């Protein structure tokens, strides 16, 4: 896998796509609270786990 | 149309007997795959039989099966 961490100043690293997990959500549509979503680095390219 | 499985809901004959069941679709595109037997007519609940208008949230709804006339229910598991 590839590191995680927290850093105080932030980089590109911290860039995170947030996308629907459930089908009945589509990109572009507002995200609700309480809803499951998948957080995507944007360079690394693998969601996080 | 169940989104995660992407599949229609249908009602069709597979022995003696009308059964609801989800059709699995070789199609590339889930939603292109559109059958007769899987069309459902939504009927809103209304004190007056022959009132129909449009429904609400907090309404209640039927749904009855164009090719055959049925209306979807639920009943007993054997199982
Ligand atoms: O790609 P082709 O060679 O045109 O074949 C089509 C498709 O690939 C499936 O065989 C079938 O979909 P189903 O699996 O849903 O039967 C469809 O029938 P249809 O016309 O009844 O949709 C065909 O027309």
């Amino acid at each position: 896998a590839m590191r995680v961490t927290l850093d105080a100043t932030g980089n590109e690293g911290s860039w995170l796509f947030i996308q629907p997990f459930w089908k009945l959500r589509s990109n572009g549509d507002n995200v609700v609270v309480g809803d499951k979503v998948i957080l995507n680095p944007v360079n690394a390219g693998q969601p996080l786990h | 149309f169940h989104a995660e499985q992407e599949k229609f809901l249908t009602c069709d004959e597979y022995k003696g007997k009308l059964q609801v069941f989800l059709r699995t679709t070789l199609r590339q595109s889930a939603t292109s795959a559109t059958s007769s037997n899987a069309l459902w007519e939504v009927e809103v609940v209304h004190h007056d039989p022959c009132r129909g208008g449009a429904g609400h949230w907090n309404g209640l709804y039927r749904f009855k099966h164009l090719a055959t006339g049925n209306y979807l229910a639920a009943e007993e598991n054997p199982s």
